[PDB]
């Protein structure tokens, strides 16, 4: 899964 | 400069999973992050991010430079297509000038300024 930077 | 991720994965794999997530997040762009070979830094567990387009190369910097621990006094350098990118540019500049094919922006970081020593 995605990691959602800021 | 290879990538664990193209090694995982096939072009067309990559490809719909790049159009979907663009197509998902428009004001985001994919961006696939890994350690250069070589590298005396510490490695990230995950590899793939969704960053904002307005945000600056320099503040995308920041954010990876967190995750890995280090302290903005410590060598870190990044690269696409081998050349370190413009600070000033934005992560969406960055992505519609440097994609590949598969829709994914590719990003090593390394303590060192030339990639792979």
């Amino acid at each position: 899964s995605w990691i959602l930077l800021n | 400069m290879k990538f664990q991720y193209k090694e995982d994965h096939p072009f067309e794999y990559r490809k719909k999973e790049g159009e979907k997530i663009r197509k998902k997040y428009p004001d985001r762009v994919p961006v696939i992050v890994e350690k250069a070979p070589k590298a005396r830094v510490p490695d990230l567990d995950k590899r793939k991010y969704l960053v904002p387009s307005d945000l600056t190369v320099g503040q995308f910097y920041f954010l990876i430079r967190k995750r890995i621990h280090l302290r903005p006094e410590d060598a870190l350098f990044f690269f696409v297509n081998n050349t370190i990118p413009p600070t000033s540019a934005t992560m969406g500049q960055l992505y519609e000038d440097n994609h590949e094919e598969d829709y994914f922006l590719y990003v090593a970081y390394s303590d060192e300024s030339v990639y792979g020593k």
